């Protein structure tokens, strides 16, 4: 920044903290489906994407 | 530095994570980078949207 | 059997991971499941019988 008029360095640090959950209760759940076929392959299906 | 034309500087890239414990079975896959599942078909265009 | 419907299937290639879906006339959809995966060299998991 002393030997450059015209172009110029910058530095910042910083931390976050962010909330883990749905804010609304009730959102707060989850299901799960799991099959095992007979030659012992295994189809899970669960509600998210 | 006001008359320099734009200049690339060459990349750097570092990722540092943990190791998964010395005599973690090889079948279990938690902890370790396993690639996306659906990558190579993604990257063949075999992944239907 | 002189059923009505006479038998008849249709089978949907996903195109992903050996994956195909059936819409068919059977009685048996598990055994359905089961000897297309075997033809195909498939884990059961990747045929869906409907």
């Amino acid at each position: 920044n002393k030997e450059n008029c015209w172009k110029k360095r910058g530095l910042c640090i910083i931390p976050t903290k962010f909330g883990i959950s749905f804010t609304v209760p009730f959102l707060n759940q989850a299901g799960a489906l799991i099959h095992v076929y007979t030659d012992g392959s295994v189809l899970v299906s669960h509600g998210g994407t | 530095s006001a008359t320099l034309l734009f200049q690339k500087h060459p990349p750097a890239n570092i990722q540092l994570f943990q190791e998964v414990p010395n005599g973690q079975s090889k079948e279990d896959t938690v902890g370790r980078p396993l690639p996306h599942l659906a990558a190579a078909m993604q990257a063949s265009g075999e992944a239907v949207y | 059997h002189f059923y009505l419907e006479t038998h008849c299937t249709i089978a949907i290639p996903k195109g992903e991971e050996g994956e195909m879906e059936l819409f068919v006339s059977t009685q048996n959809a598990m055994k359905t499941q089961s000897f297309v995966a075997k033809m195909l060299g498939v884990p059961v998991n990747r045929i869906l019988v409907r």
